[PDB]
């Protein structure tokens, strides 16, 4: 669309470019993005430099960190594993149990939750 | 009571890749299985008491049984809420000279009709019955 | 010093790990002598010979650089998070002594960020080293996440100046790791962990208040950071702790620490010496620079 050269590619949170950054990019030149370990790239991984501007860069969809602190606070615990920390990726499901002695105060379906961009809906238990 | 069996699955390219481990728990109203694949740690599928014997047979030879509720891995539609009365049809396949229990689950969300397939060693399924 | 160090100039040989074990003493030997201006008590004819061994080491190590810019004992082996962090650690010091390809360094840096850093800033080892002796005090299972995150974080910070321009993600990664160390620091029990994460946080200017108090009140007799076990681990721990004090610019605490390390009569070299050898000369060189 122009002979417009682009500057270095736009930065993205919890990710970076698969190449080494130049200061000047020729038109139709394109870079590729890679998100950090359990971050899901949402959008195009490849951005072209057309009309002296970069294409819309992607987002790195946040994973969910399930710490034992959180689980102890909601009086819950992981049903299927002994693990005290779990790094669920966006889209990965997680099933808890009410820690021995406590009963479920939240809705019944809330014992199984799915990770969505760093937000996992933890259930509540009380006694 | 309870046992754990290592599980593999067909990825994007169709190659058999290591998924994680499958926990098979015997409860009071049947058998509830759980999937441990990295950060994923929830129910894979559940059974009734009346399927227990049929399940054991099918998981060690090949055949089909009805699951009360089926979820599967994050790829499938059934993962978030679950699909009732789903059938698990199994076959004995050989991966690099080693015999496994191959089974089809549910369709890969939005796609051109492609189901996800997993494989569990026939040896370990016989060992833990 | 210097007359003793003759054994530290070693010809690097072996695979991905064994080449590094052998490269390490030669590199920190040349680095220490350079800052301490102790080439008078050594000579000048060997400097060019020792730089050839560093060039030899760098070149030999490059055969173990994988397409993923990561390092492992062998090209067909799964890449070690530790060894890649260590290759970055050594090469960061060597950039001033010999010609290191910046991409080789920043490629390994980027790999640690995009592949081996967890969402809470933790750095995870998925393919442990074969030669566990070279990892030093990290061998202890207790508080591994804290110790490793601090080790890898140190490597990222050492490389920061050269790779700031090439790795846009680098400061974001340093912060994420820092946040983890800053969070779980007050619950630390091992002197080694307090020392290593002390230096990592000090580099970020995050070893302050209660965390700073902890770091300092962990030192036995206000001169050493030690745990019961191998003495090598205690030398390595007090070296990270000295490096941390120098970062804080606490020159009122530093002299007893320096005396304790010189008292230890540790001149490096040997089996399992890799960390203690590198750390004690990095720390003592940095001390005389300041």
């Amino acid at each position: 669309d122009s002979t417009g050269k682009c500057g270095p590619p736009p930065p993205i949170d919890n990710g970076d470019i698969t190449s080494f950054p130049l200061s000047v990019y020729a038109p139709a030149s394109s870079v590729e993005y890679q998100c950090q370990n359990l971050y899901q790239l949402e959008g195009n991984k490849r951005i072209t430099c057309r009309n002296g501007q970069w294409s819309e860069p992607p987002k790195c969809l946040h994973p969910c960190v399930i710490s034992r602190e959180i689980m102890e606070n909601y009086n819950i615990a992981l049903r299927w594993t002994a693990k005290q920390k779990l790094y669920s990726r966006t889209g990965e499901s997680v099933e808890f149990v009410c820690k021995r002695g406590y009963r479920l105060s939240s809705r019944s379906h809330t014992l199984r939750t799915t990770c969505w961009d760093g937000k996992l809906e933890y259930p509540t238990c009380a006694k | 009571s309870k046992f754990t069996v290592k599980i593999k699955n067909k990825d994007k390219s169709g190659n058999w890749t290591d998924l994680g481990d499958l926990v098979v728990r015997k409860e009071e109203n049947g058998i509830d299985t759980g999937l441990n694949a990295g950060g994923h740690s929830a129910t894979f599928f559940s059974l009734e008491e009346e399927v227990v014997n049929n399940f054991v047979k099918v998981m060690t030879e090949g055949g089909s049984f009805k699951t009360s509720l089926y979820y599967g891995y994050k790829e499938e539609q059934s993962v978030i809420n679950g699909i009732q009365n789903k059938e698990i049809i199994t076959k004995i396949e050989k991966i690099d000279g080693t015999e496994y229990i191959t089974f089809s689950g549910d369709k890969i969300k939005n796609s051109g009709d492609k189901v996800a397939e997993y494989a569990i060693s026939l040896e370990e399924l016989k060992k833990n019955l | 010093d210097a007359e003793r160090l003759k054994h530290l100039i070693v010809t690097p040989s072996g695979a991905g790990e064994q080449n590094m074990i052998g490269m390490t003493p030669t590199v920190i030997a040349v680095h220490y002598l350079d800052e301490t201006e102790q080439w008078e008590k050594f000579g000048l004819e060997k400097r060019q010979g020792a730089l050839e061994l560093i060039k030899k080491g760098y070149t030999q190590q490059l055969a173990f650089r994988q397409p993923s810019s990561a390092f492992a004992a062998f090209v067909k082996r799964a890449p070690s998070t530790w060894l890649t962090a260590y290759v970055v650690k050594v090469f960061s010091l060597a950039v001033n002594l010999i010609a290191i390809d910046s991409q080789v360094l920043c490629g390994a840096v980027k790999w640690l960020i995009l592949e081996k850093q967890k969402p809470d800033g933790v750095f995870q080892e998925d393919a442990p080293v074969i030669h566990q002796e070279m990892i030093g005090g990290l061998r202890n299972n207790n508080e591994k996440d804290m110790a490793l995150t601090a080790f890898v974080l140190i490597s990222l910070q050492e490389a920061k100046d050269i790779c700031e321009e090439q790795v846009n993600s680098l400061p974001g990664s340093i912060t994420k790791a820092g946040d983890f160390l800053e969070a779980n620091y007050m619950n630390l029990q091992r002197s080694y962990t307090v020392a290593i994460a002390g230096y990592a946080l000090a580099q970020m200017g995050r070893l302050k208040g209660p965390l700073l108090n902890k770091f300092l009140t962990t030192a036995k007799d206000k001169n050493r950071w030690e745990d019961p076990g191998k003495q090598l681990y205690n030398v390595e721990a007090t070296s990270y702790a000295l490096l941390a004090l120098l970062q804080l610019k606490d020159f009122d605490f530093v002299p007893p620490v320096v005396r304790w390390l010189n008292e230890q009569r540790y001149y490096g070299g040997g089996y399992g010496s890799t960390q203690a050898t590198f750390m004690v000369f990095q720390a003592l060189a940095q001390y005389q620079k300041d």
